[PDB]
DNA sequence: ATCGGATGTATATATCTGACACGTGCCTGGAGACTAGGGAGTAATCCCCTTGGCGGTTAAAACGCGGGGGACAGCGCGTACGTGCGTTTAAGCGGTGCTAGAGCTGTCTACGACCAATTGAGCGGCCTCGGCACCGGGATTCTCGA
DNA sequence: TCGAGAATCCCGGTGCCGAGGCCGCTCAATTGGTCGTAGACAGCTCTAGCACCGCTTAAACGCACGTACGCGCTGTCCCCCGCGTTTTAACCGCCAAGGGGATTACTCCCTAGTCTCCAGGCACGTGTCAGATATATACATCCGAT
């Protein structure tokens, strides 16, 4: 009776930080 | 038997004047193969298609090094460090390297 | 002539208790439009590349994978696939 | 392993064209990062175009369409 | 109806007309407007849900532009999508640099 | 005839 | 004279939202520059849209079309 | 009787939390009038049209100040100077 | 012909069909493709002229990508237009920072 | 199916002595295309704003003023205006 | 490191306004039903060119050892920005009033879509040659240790 | 300031292949019709943008003050540049397979196009409660004293 969800993170940065893979 | 930094200037002007690709063709060739393998297996690349990747890649990198160097000089230093590269991408924003 | 009434329906689905201000409604309305044309243009430009004169579900799906970043594209495709398959039998 | 296909003097001269004087040691590894990142984004979009055309071979125009779709417009390989 | 047969809230009928008169192609598919309607509705749901959750923390039952701003700028995929766009009177995420603190 | 060298 | 309509504490608090601690004196004048430059570019396109519509009154939608036409997309005033 | 820089931080968090326009309404209104005079004479602006300018302008400046501050800190200093503003725009690119 | 009546080199006829099949509008005007053909030819002439004079001083009679790059990136108005695009194998303008010299 | 033969004609007018390589020819060919769609899209988007279903010289002219920087836009308009006026008689 | 005084800030509560939400009447845009064209799915084809093997040449990558020099921490001088308080400027609010001009509507004229027959501009394929890459050798220019 | 040494610019000869000019061959552009409607156009409605009056006071201006931050300079050192040597393997030219791009030939079937029909969704009223507003107050933070 509601709605679903996914995988959320954060700004997560870049230029030095990680990028997401699977 | 020159001075630490003299040859550095020599290679700058000789490469800015030239238009030749600065990275080897074959190592870059197989590099694109590996990366494309993750998205889809058994892919074929046109001879010009790889060149398109190589041109855009070098162009982007050179442009990135320019912005990096500007950040380096701004920090009152003449040597570029990863500290400069990271900031250069952050100021560029998302579209500018992500 | 907007999506005001539909976003409100979707709102009650995710949150039947809370409401939305007119300013935020306009933002969400500008949002779904900016999502519409962005995908539509990319899909149109996509069919033009392949010399095809028809925009189909296949073009829209490919457009999603190009625009929507990771993990968002996947669920967007699923939500789209689920919709299409329902209107395929009925 | 293959990402190390590009070399240290290769990166070193890429920075020369960029107009830099002194280059740190950690730079070469950092440069390999942004290169693999850049290539992934382009190829991902490039292959996406290829798959939509029902083809197993990526072409020059596919790379052009991908590059132009992210502010990295490229002249010289079709238009 | 069609949007009701699609199990969606967004008007598949209206969207179909916009893809036609909007001059994107000569021939618009039958499933195409349905597919796009499901993507728009999803993203709308994805944003609204995060907005409402950001509204509950502000002790407010009405979603204001500030709530939307907080929602988008805290999700990687959403923030990346709406990177070039700026939300009116949404403000900015409270961020203070490390070396600026006592 | 614009700005030039 | 009218460009000085915006004030020193006005710019000062704009930088607070930007998250800065100490602000130099020449900043306030430099900020007036980039503000007048930004307004010039937006309004130029905005008025251009207004003139093409055969109107003597610039509207909100005209500004939106102008802003969105240079990577400065704005939500809340139409779309 | 506080300290030089302590109140500065207090004003930071107080403005980041708010969504209010940081610039005055009326001076900005006539400011847009002046700039528009060069392109076309005798122009009228919708009540929302001027607000649209103020939102985008303020948003852009704040965003610019953020990129500016990072350049300031990069020079091992906490005070922002015109050197930072100019560099921040060069790296950002066009438009 | 039409382009000959237009006093232009670029084909007004070919351009006219492109505005049709390109899906930009339902009805494309008669003067519209002529006007656009005059703008395209001008910019093309503007680049070629600046490229060629920059090619003759390099003692070459054939325009290569480096010449085009030198032409575009040395003109204020032109460089701003083609800012986002990168010319293949065009190289970069020789620029060395001030503080890097002895 | 390109503009290869036309760019060469324009080249000989401004410079009958010099020639152009095939690679650089492709670059210029990509240029006039990137100029074409850029103006065409803007003109189409312009008419869509005014709810007009027709792209005309007026749309193309206004599109030029939006895209071309400044000193280039003026001459581009003049070069465009002169052409249309030629097609009014002959 | 601990403590109270002083400042600001989050918090509880109560009132008050106005904007959000729901309501109804109305209409025009979307759903049904039908026909007909032609873009596209589909099968079969031609052959372009991408991939992969051996094998020699050698430009270039890799390795190592000085050591000049720039990255870096420290630190002393001092200007300048922040903080605070009092004086001063107009933004903000709202109120009233005129009118330019956005917006709308009904005309009917001019214009582009449309089709068909025709044909010349333009694409694809083909040599031919001279611009340019290649090269070697000497004139010129910039760098650098006493 | 002086000359020795190493690089780049440059002048002329030779050889290579790509660019430029020709040539059939389509097929897309042109001509010349007609038909239908988008839009130029004039009249009308009235929203709303502009402008001045005038009271309130939040906010901007100016000023005095102190500190901590900008910045210059001396010290340390280790790391990156420069050079010569060894090692790797990119580069190039050749030969060979066949996957699959590009192609084409038929024909199905999916979508545009229409008229009628009616309900989804707009405008536009109507009332209420979430929230802006205010105020008294408990709680959280900074700061000087020790």
């Amino acid at each position: 009776v509601r709605r679903s969800n996914r995988i959320r993170l954060k700004p997560l940065e870049y230029w030095r930080g990680e990028r997401i893979d699977y | 038997r020159y001075r630490p930094g003299t040859v550095a200037l020599r290679e700058i002007r000789r490469y800015q004047k030239s238009t030749e690709l600065l990275i080897r063709k074959l190592p870059f060739q197989r590099l694109v193969r590996e990366i494309a393998q993750d998205f889809k297996t058994d892919l074929r690349f046109q001879s010009s298609a790889v060149m398109a990747l190589q041109e855009a890649s070098e162009a982007y990198l050179v442009g990135l090094f320019e912005d990096t160097n500007l950040c380096a000089i701004h920090a009152k230093r003449v040597t570029i460090m990863p500290k400069d590269i990271q900031l250069a991408r952050r100021i560029r924003g998302i579209e500018g390297g992500l | 002539e907007s999506y005001a009434i539909y976003i409100y329906k979707v709102l009650k689905q995710v949150h039947p208790d809370t409401g939305i201000s007119s300013k935020a409604m306009s933002i969400m309305n500008s949002f779904v439009n900016d999502i519409f044309e962005r995908i539509a243009a990319e899909a149109s430009r996509l069919a033009h590349y392949n010399k095809r004169s028809t925009i189909t579900s296949r073009e829209i799906q490919t457009a999603v994978r190009l625009l929507l970043p990771g993990e968002l594209a996947k669920h967007a495709v699923s939500e789209g696939t689920k919709a299409v398959t329902k209107y395929t039998s009925s | 392993d293959n990402i190390q296909g590009i070399t240290k003097p290769a990166i070193r001269r890429l920075a020369r064209r960029g107009g830099v004087k002194r280059i740190s040691g950690l730079i070469y590894e950092e440069t390999r990062g942004v290169l693999k990142v850049f290539l992934e984004n382009v190829i991902r979009d490039a292959v996406t175009y290829t798959e939509h055309a029902k083809r197993k071979t990526v072409t020059a125009m596919d790379v052009v369409y991908a590059l132009k779709r992210q502010g990295r417009t490229l002249y010289g390989f079709g238009g | 109806s069609r949007s009701n047969r699609a199990g969606l809230q967004f008007p598949v009928g209206r969207i179909h007309r916009l893809l036609r008169k909007g001059n994107y192609a000569e021939r618009v598919g039958a499933g195409a407007p349905v597919y796009l309607a499901a993507v728009m509705e999803y993203l709308a749901a994805e944003v609204l849900e995060l907005a409402g959750n950001a509204a509950r923390d502000n002790k407010k039952t009405r979603i204001i532009p500030r709530h939307l701003q907080l929602a988008i700028r805290n999700d990687e995929e959403l923030n990346k999508l709406l990177s070039g766009v700026t939300i009116a009177q949404g403000g900015v995420l409270p961020n203070i640099q490390a070396v600026l603190l006592p | 005839n614009r700005i030039r060298l």
